[PDB]
């Protein structure tokens, strides 16, 4: 069995058959392998003559925007010590790889770049998504336009002296146009003061009603001195129709903030297209916990 | 419980006198033992009762149902993936659920199963606990001088016991003195006759001799006296009980078939576990997460839903036998039926009928046949002529047995009657075509008889003559042919009456011999009509004298009579050997009577020659001819005893029908092993305890249910309820058809293997988002496939099933390389392309091209990135990629069931074509329909995004498995083509299962 | 269309949901059917 099984020297076989039959199964195989591989690509390059190049067909599943920052946290959380510097490194690596991005070199002369309004504007149409015009013109967005959380100045971004910046951006969306809520008798405490059209709010707060006394100053920073993101950086016409584009981004300082105690910081946007959802904690919203122990 | 001891033949000390018993037990042959002494004997050896069954907790059968060959590997499973689960706790943090699901749901399966099958066994047990049906029984023992009447359970050895005709032999006495005491050794020594039980000595064999009695044995006619030799459980048949008892039980051959097909599992499943442990060390991973991929691998190539499939597959084919009268008490004892090639018969009780009835009729010079079949069909004899009048007249008044009172229900055969077997079966066959014999008997007013005698061997009787025109006297004696002839000088030829020259008396002379050479007892009736000139009305013949002319008789004719066989033993038999099965007969009876037998139900077919018939055919001894020019051969028992193993083998490797007389159980045995020796299977159907033996230890034993001794139905794996033999005809059909079924359903079971394993390995090669789910895998495995699964068993034959020869054991297996070359080889890879297609469709219509996706998992996994890049420059974050994978777990399954149709379709034939066979059976196409419903409200039913996490599909997607579909009907279809066309080619040695 | 293309970012999921529900228990029916045609 174990030996005759696997070489006999009377019938010449080996693990069961004679030479030219492992030739005829290996050769089976194979044409029958390559039909089905030739087969399984015809019918993936019909595929890829059913969709188009400027535009994702379905556009459901990320219908509202979500709100990410610049800092990587792996559970939300900020903690770092402000003695130890080889605590807040892997902070200040990933805001320094988020605003590299914005440097002025990258953005210059006048294609594909163009000077906008300095202050909040509407919306801008480039024409529809076809390839007739050449590749658009997105706005320039500066980086000194951040005042304390640049990097041009104090490197490390605040981190250093017990304030942290964090750099809040909204999802980009093709063919989405953000729309701010209206002036009328019903919007939220906040929103009625400094009510720019042209710019959709972002404030923070804090989860719980006791930690908001534990919290200071939120000083946000961005286009115009405003708390928002302006409606003249939308729409976004995609990759292959607006490369070397820049989206919007605002930062918040948590100037103020109580020392050796973990602070849950929520931060929303508000608008009309605007949704929020009790399973993702990301979508319009987010959260981070802070805590700067020293 | 020395086995050796007990597997010797019998000894005994028979060849005594009965002063040396007297002497050696202690016994007055006078005044038998006292009553202090019995009571002494009594409590020093123990009561005269058989030991009870080794009785056998419920709980016991619930832990062996649920353990085994199949329940072990998915035991093993579960614990492999817990051991996973508490890896992934101990090493890192928010540890998916996913492997405890797994483990739980395979120990559900597990434990549901064995409640089935354990259920399946009690019911078989139950029905057959209502059929022991045991009376209190009291023997007649004779104390101090006096008759009194004990329980059977205090007889002791040495007291003396009398019997009387109609009871029950307590224990094994030695005869000392007896007054024409018959009885009946049907079931201990298989003997269809009454042998007469003589106080001498005859045979140095002790089932032969006449002087010792046996337990369990009836007293037919007569009274006898004798002393207890053996009691309690040293009786023979004692120790043939406790040999049954103490012998092994085996394992079936479907029960090896799963285990090899168990080890072909586990070999490609360790293979493939390995093999990717070391690939995926080769790319860099860690330890820790290649021994998950290890154990994941391991553990998802293995059936889950397979064990309950073939469980309800054998259960459907239990529940037909079962409406048929077949039961079985095993589960698997359904399929032994179709693998047998070797099936060793019994004569008295299974082959034959064990009830002496009339055969043949000499008259008119003409030999006539009676019908002798249970249920009476079959052809009359002619009762149109005077001389059959007359006969029936001389039968029905020279008789004195009379039928039981109360059994105006029974039929005419069945019913009870009191008096010899001979007489019995005469007064059955008059009473069958001559109306009521109580009225025939009573229209002729018996006047003087004369019984038996030993030198008269004759019986005689007058009576009057119901003829209202003739007031003469009736005289009618029956008996040998031979003194019958010598008494007699006239014929009733056709009514009138002729001389006895010697033509019509060489007719006589060939007649006897004809119906001699049948194996069957001929008697002689004849009767005289008395002269009333010199016998007036008045005169009283006292039998003292000679007053009736013992010659010059009118002799009407001779009438025959044996025991016949069951009506469809010939046809069963016949049907037997067409599948290719070797009957051969093993009984214990004379050998005169089983070579009968054998010819008249088919073992020894008509043409076939023995050595000893060549031998009288030529008119030379026996040692000059060649022992291979005779087909079949007659092996005594005796000559049995004196044989070497090389000889017995030779015996069955040279003689294709061969019949074994005056064979002991142990014997029986003997020859059983000699069969198995070589490396058939064996069933042995029998009725009696001298079968109990060899239905151990066969392969199957089938034991008669209303003619079956409770031992050999205890010791049995299959019992017919209704006596019939055709019911093994029907038996060895459905084994094969299930067969056949089984190979289709396991290879549907195992072509979806492959589209489920296919993914993972393509997840950790590949680095793209997991394409199926776990949810979704027990969603198939223990769902949909069920029912069709179910439904490939109620597939109808192809071809002749009963044409074919038995499947060799040694080569064709039940799971051979060339389903997995199918199964695992050519549609699985099929389906999983087609799975990989839906997916990749999903994920390039929603922004996610296939040029992207290569690279992805490590970013596509991190629950902290909430900014992934698509083709297109969109962001989209954890939960909303999350919902897409998911929606593509949903796809999968469904494209799974698509390519499962065709599956189905390219299943339910092995070779013949679906425009051939027809889609005739209901229930496939009720499991096509189920198992698309099924699915389709698992994904729209609101809440199960949140339960399961499977979200609804778009009517577009549904339809990209569907060429797959088609292209796999069309394959299979060409395939099942060139078979035909080409028997013996390269697609039939390489794709027939 | 232009700024209030706000269709292009909806899909009725209810309806496909409520269709695709008939159709399985249409399916399941006929299943029913074919398998008690024939014992009555
Ligand atoms: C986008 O802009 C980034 C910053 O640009 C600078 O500021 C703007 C406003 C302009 O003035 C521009 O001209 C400036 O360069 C730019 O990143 C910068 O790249 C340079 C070149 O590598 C870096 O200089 C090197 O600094 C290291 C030490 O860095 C310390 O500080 C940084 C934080 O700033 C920490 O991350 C480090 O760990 C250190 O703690 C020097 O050791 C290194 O030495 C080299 O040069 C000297 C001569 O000067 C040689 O003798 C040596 O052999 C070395 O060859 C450099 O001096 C600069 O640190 C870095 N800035 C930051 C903040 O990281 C970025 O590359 C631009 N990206 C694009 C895509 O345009
Ligand atoms: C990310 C990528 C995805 C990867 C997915 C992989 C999915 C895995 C799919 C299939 C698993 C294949 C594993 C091997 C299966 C072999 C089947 C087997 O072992 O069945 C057992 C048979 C026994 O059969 P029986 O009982 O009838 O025997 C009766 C003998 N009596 C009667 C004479 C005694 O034993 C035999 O067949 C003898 C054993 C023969 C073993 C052949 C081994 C060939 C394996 C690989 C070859 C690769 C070479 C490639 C290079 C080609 C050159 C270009
Ligand atoms: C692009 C899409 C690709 C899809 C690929 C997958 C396809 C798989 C699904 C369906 C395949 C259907 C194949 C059709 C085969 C028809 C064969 C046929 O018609 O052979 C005729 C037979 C032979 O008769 P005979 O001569 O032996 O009779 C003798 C009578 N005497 C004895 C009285 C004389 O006649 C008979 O079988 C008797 C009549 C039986 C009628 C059967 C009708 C039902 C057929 C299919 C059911 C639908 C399942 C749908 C599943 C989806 C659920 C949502
Ligand atoms: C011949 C014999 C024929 C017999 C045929 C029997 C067929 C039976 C047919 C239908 C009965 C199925 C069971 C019905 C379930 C109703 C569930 C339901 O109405 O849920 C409604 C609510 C959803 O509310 P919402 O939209 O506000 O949630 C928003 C959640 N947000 C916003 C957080 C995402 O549910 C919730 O909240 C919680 C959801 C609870 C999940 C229950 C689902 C059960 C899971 C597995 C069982 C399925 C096994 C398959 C059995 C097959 C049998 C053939
Ligand atoms: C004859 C034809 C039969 C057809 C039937 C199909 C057979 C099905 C075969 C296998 C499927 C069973 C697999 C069981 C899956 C359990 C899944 C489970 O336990 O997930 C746990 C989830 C937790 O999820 P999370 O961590 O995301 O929550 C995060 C919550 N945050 C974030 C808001 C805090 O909790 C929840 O979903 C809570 C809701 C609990 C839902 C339990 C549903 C149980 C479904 C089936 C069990 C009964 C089947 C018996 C039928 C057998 C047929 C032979
Ligand atoms: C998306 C999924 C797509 C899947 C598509 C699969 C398509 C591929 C189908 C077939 C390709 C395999 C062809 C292999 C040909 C080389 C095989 C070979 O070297 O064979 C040699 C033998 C001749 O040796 P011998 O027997 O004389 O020597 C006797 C030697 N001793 C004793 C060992 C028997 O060849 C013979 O016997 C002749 C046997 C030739 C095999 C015929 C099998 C045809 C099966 C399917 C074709 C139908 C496709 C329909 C698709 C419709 C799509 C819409
Ligand atoms: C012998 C075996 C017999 C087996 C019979 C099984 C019974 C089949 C049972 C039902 C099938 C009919 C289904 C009809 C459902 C239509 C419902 C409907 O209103 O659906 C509309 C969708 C279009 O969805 P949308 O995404 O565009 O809009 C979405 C717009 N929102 C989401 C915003 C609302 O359309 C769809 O689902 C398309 C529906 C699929 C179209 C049926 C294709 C039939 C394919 C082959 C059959 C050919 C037979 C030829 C006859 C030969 C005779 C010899
Ligand atoms: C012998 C003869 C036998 C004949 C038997 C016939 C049986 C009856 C046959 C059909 C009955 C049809 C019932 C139709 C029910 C429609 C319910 C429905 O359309 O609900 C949809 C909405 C949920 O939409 P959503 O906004 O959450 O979507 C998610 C949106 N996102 C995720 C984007 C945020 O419902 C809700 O809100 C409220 C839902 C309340 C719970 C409804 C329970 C329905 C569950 C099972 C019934 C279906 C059984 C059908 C038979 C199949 C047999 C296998
Ligand atoms: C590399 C690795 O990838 C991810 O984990 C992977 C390993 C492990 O976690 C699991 C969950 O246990 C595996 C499990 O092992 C084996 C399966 C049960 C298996 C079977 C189906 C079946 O029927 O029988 C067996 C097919 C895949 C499977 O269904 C799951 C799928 C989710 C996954 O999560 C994937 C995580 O992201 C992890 O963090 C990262 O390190
Ligand atoms: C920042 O927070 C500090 C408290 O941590 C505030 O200063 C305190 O003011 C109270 C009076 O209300 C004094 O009793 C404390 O001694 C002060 N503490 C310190 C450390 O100064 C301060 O007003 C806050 N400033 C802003 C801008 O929010
Ligand atoms: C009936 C079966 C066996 C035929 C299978 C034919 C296979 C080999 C054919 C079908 C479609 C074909 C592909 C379809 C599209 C392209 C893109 C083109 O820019 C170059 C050729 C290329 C890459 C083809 C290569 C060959 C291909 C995959
Ligand atoms: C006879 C055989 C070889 C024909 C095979 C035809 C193949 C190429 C057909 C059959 C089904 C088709 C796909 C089915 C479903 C969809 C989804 C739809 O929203 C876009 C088209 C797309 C992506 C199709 C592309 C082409 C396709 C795969
Ligand atoms: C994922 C891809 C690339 C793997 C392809 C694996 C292919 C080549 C494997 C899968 C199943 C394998 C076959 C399955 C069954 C048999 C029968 C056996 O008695 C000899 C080996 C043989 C003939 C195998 C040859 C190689 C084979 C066809
Ligand atoms: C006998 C064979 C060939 C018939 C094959 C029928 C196939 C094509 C049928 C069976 C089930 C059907 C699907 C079942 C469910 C839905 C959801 C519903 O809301 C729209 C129709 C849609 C999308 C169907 C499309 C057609 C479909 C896939
Ligand atoms: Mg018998
Ligand atoms: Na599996
Ligand atoms: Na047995």
């Amino acid at each position: 069995g174990w030996k005759k099984f696997l070489w006999d020297s009377e019938k010449k076989e080996f693990l069961g058959r004679t030479g030219s039959s492992w030739f005829k199964i290996f050769l089976f195989y194979l044409i029958f392998y390559g039909c089905l591989a030739g087969i399984f690509i015809g019918t993936i390059q019909v595929l890829l003559l059913t969709l188009s190049d400027f535009e994702p067909k379905y556009q459901d599943r990320v219908a509202p925007p979500g709100l990410s920052h610049a800092p990587y946290a792996i559970k939300t959380e900020i903690s770092f010590s402000i003695s130890n510097p080889k605590s807040y490194e892997s902070f200040v690596k990933s805001m320094h790889k988020l605003m590299d991005l914005y440097n002025e070199s990258s953005q210059a002369g006048n294609s594909p770049f163009e000077d906008c309004s300095d202050t909040p504007a509407d919306y801008i149409k480039r024409g529809d998504l076809d390839d007739s015009q050449g590749q658009k013109k997105a706005c320039r967005f500066s980086r000194m336009w951040l005042k304390n959380c640049s990097g041009l100045d104090d490197t490390t971004y605040g981190y250093a002296e017990g304030k942290p910046c964090v750099v809040a951006k909204l999802n980009r969306i093709i063919g989405f146009y953000p729309k701010p809520l209206k002036n009328t008798t019903d919007l939220p405490e906040e929103l009625q003061a400094n009510y720019n059209q042209y710019v959709l709010p972002l404030r923070c707060a804090a989860k719980r009603e006791e930690d908001r006394e534990k919290i200071g100053s939120i000083e946000y920073f961005g286009l115009g001195g405003y708390a928002g993101f302006p409606l003249q950086y939308y729409p976004y016409y995609g990759k292959r129709l607006q490369k070397k584009y820049l989206q919007p981004l605002l930062a918040i300082q948590f100037t103020n903030l109580t020392q050796n105690m973990e602070l849950r910081i929520e931060c929303k946007v508000y608008g009309e297209n605007i949704d929020y959802s009790e399973k993702d904690r990301f979508r319009g919203r987010f959260e981070v916990k802070i805590e700067v122990k020293s | 419980d020395l086995d050796e001891l007990k597997k010797e033949v019998s000894m005994d000390d028979h060849k005594l006198s009965l002063d040396e018993l007297h002497n050696k037990y202690g016994t007055d042959l006078t005044r038998g033992l006292t009553n202090a002494r019995a009571k002494e004997i009594l409590a020093r050896d123990g009561p005269n009762s058989l030991t009870p069954p080794p009785t056998t907790p419920e709980w016991i059968k619930f832990c062996r149902q649920l353990f085994g060959g199949f329940s072990i590997l998915l035991w093993i499973g579960a614990i492999l993936c817990f051991l996973a689960y508490g890896i992934q706790a101990a090493t890192e943090d928010e540890p998916a659920n996913d492997n405890l699901y797994l483990g739980v749901v395979l120990s559900t399966v597990v434990i549901v199963t064995g409640c089935f099958s354990y259920y399946q066994e009690a019911k078989s047990s139950r029905i057959m606990d209502s059929f022991k049906n045991m009376v209190p029984q009291q023997a007649l023992v004779i104390r101090d001088g006096e008759k009194s009447t004990i329980n059977a359970e205090f007889v002791v050895a040495g007291d003396l016991v009398e019997v009387k005709g109609g009871d029950r032999i307590p224990a094994d006495l030695r005869i000392i003195s007896a007054h024409g005491c018959k009885v009946d050794n049907s079931s201990l020594t298989g003997e269809s006759e009454p042998q007469t039980r003589s106080p001498e000595f005859s045979s140095e064999n002790p089932l032969e001799t006449r002087n010792i009695a046996f337990f369990s044995t009836n007293c037919v006619e007569g009274t006898a006296r004798g002393v207890v030799v053996y009691t309690g459980d040293r009786t023979v048949m004692g120790r043939i009980a406790t040999l049954a008892s103490g012998l092994e039980v085996g394992r079936t051959p479907i029960a090896i078939e799963i285990e090899h097909f168990i080890h072909i599992i586990t070999g490609v499943a360790v293979f493939l576990g390995v093999s990717f442990f070391i690939l995926s060390l080769i790319l860099g991973y860690s330890w820790l997460e290649a021994v998950i991929f290890l154990i994941g691998i391991i553990v998802a190539n293995v059936p889950e839903g397979l064990l309950a499939t073939v469980t309800v597959c054998l259960t459907l084919t239990a529940k037909r036998m079962a409406r048929k009268n077949c039961l079985v008490k095993n589960l698997e004892a359904v399929e032994t039926l179709g693998s047998t090639s070797t099936i060793c018969s019994d004569k008295t009780g299974t082959l034959t009928q064990n009830r002496m009835t009339v055969a043949h009729m000499w008259f008119d010079n003409q030999i006539h046949e009676a019908d002798t079949t249970e249920n009476q069909s079959g052809a009359a004899f002619d009762k149109t002529s005077a001389t059959w009048s007359a006969l029936s007249r001389i039968a029905a008044l020279c008789n004195r047995a009379v039928f039981q009172a109360g059994q105006d229900n029974v039929p005419i055969l069945k019913r009870s009657v009191a008096g010899d077997a001979s007489e019995s079966a005469l007064l059955k066959c008059i009473e069958l075509c001559c109306g009521s014999v109580q009225g025939m008997r009573d229209r002729n007013p018996k006047i003087v008889e004369i019984p038996f005698n030993s030198t008269n061997k004759y019986q005689l009787s007058i009576h009057e003559n119901e003829k209202s025109s003739e007031s003469r006297y009736l005289l009618v004696m029956k008996g040998a042919p031979e003194r019958i002839l010598d008494r007699c000088s006239t014929i009733l030829l056709n009514g009138a009456e002729e001389p006895l020259k010697e033509d019509m008396k060489e007719a006589f002379q060939n007649a006897y011999l004809e119906l001699g050479g049948l194996g069957e007892r001929v008697l002689g009736f004849c009767h005289f009509a008395l002269p009333e000139d010199k016998y007036n009305e008045g005169y009283p013949f006292d039998a003292d004298e000679p007053n009736f002319p013992t010659t010059d008789l009118c002799f009407v004719g001779l009438m025959a009579m044996i025991d016949p066989p069951r009506a469809a033993v010939p046809d069963a038999v016949g049907k037997c050997r067409s599948a290719g099965i070797k009957v051969i007969m093993v009984t214990g009876d004379h050998p005169i009577t089983a070579k009968a037998i054998a010819k008249g139900v088919g073992i020894i077919s008509e043409g076939n020659e023995t050595i000893e018939d060549i031998a009288a055919r030529l008119n030379i001894p026996i040692g000059q001819v060649n022992p291979r020019d005779a087909k079949a051969c007659v092996v005594h028992g005796s000559d049995l005893k004196d044989l070497s193993t090389e000889v017995l083998d030779d015996i069955l490797h040279y003689h294709t029908e061969i019949v074994f007389a005056r064979t002991s159980p142990q014997q029986k045995l003997i020859i059983v092993e000699g069969c198995q020796r070589q490396g058939a299977i064996v069933a042995v159907t029998g009725d009696g305890v001298n079968d109990s033996p060899a239905l151990k230890k066969a392969d199957i034993g089938v034991a008669m249910g209303i003619s079956g001794s409770d031992v050999s139905k205890q010791a049995a794996d299959m019992i017919l309820l209704d006596d019939n033999f055709a019911s093994i005809v029907t038996g060895v059909e459905e084994g094969r058809l299930i067969f056949d079924n089984l190979k289709k359903s396991i290879a549907y079971t195992l072509t979806s293997n492959i589209p489920e394993i296919t993914p993972f390995l393509v997840f950790i090669i590949g680095n793209v988002p997991l394409p199926l789910g776990t949810v979704t895998i027990l969603c198939i495995d223990l769902g949909t496939d069920m029912v069709p699964a179910i439904s490939l068993a109620y597939e109808q034959a192809e071809s002749d099933i009963m044409k074919r020869q038995p499947r060799n054991p040694k080569t064709d297996k039940l799971v051979n390389e060339r389903l997995i070359s199918m199964a695992y080889g050519q549609i699985g890879m099929i389906q999983a392309l087609g799975g990989f297609f839906s997916y990749f469709v999903i994920l390039a219509e929603n922004g996610f091209l296939p040029m992207d996706l290569i690279g992805k998992r490590v970013r596509w996994d991190d629950r902290w990135i909430s900014d992934v890049e698509d083709s297109f420059g969109q962001q989209w974050t954890y939960e909303q990629r999350k919902i897409v994978e998911f929606t593509c777990h949903t796809s999968f399954f469904i494209s799974i069931v698509v390519v499962q149709w065709a599956d189905l379709i390219i299943c339910k034939t092995r070779r013949n074509s679906i425009f051939q066979q027809g889609m005739k059976n209901k229930i496939l196409i009720f499991g096509l329909f189920e198992e698309t419903a099924l699915a389709a409200f698992l994904s729209y039913c609101p809440g199960t995004d949140v339960a399961l996490r499977m979200y609804p599909l778009k009517p577009s997607w549904w339809f990209c498995a569907f060429p797959y579909s088609l292209i796999i009907f069309l394959y299979d279809e060409m395939r099942r083509f060139i078979i035909r066309r080409s028997p013996g080619g390269w697609v039939e040695q390489e794709t027939y299962y | 269309e232009g700024p209030d293309n706000d269709e292009r970012f909806t899909y009725d999921y209810y309806r496909l949901r409520v269709v695709g529900l008939i159709v399985a228990a249409v399916l399941c029916v006929i299943g029913i059917i074919i398998l008690l045609a024939g014992k009555c």
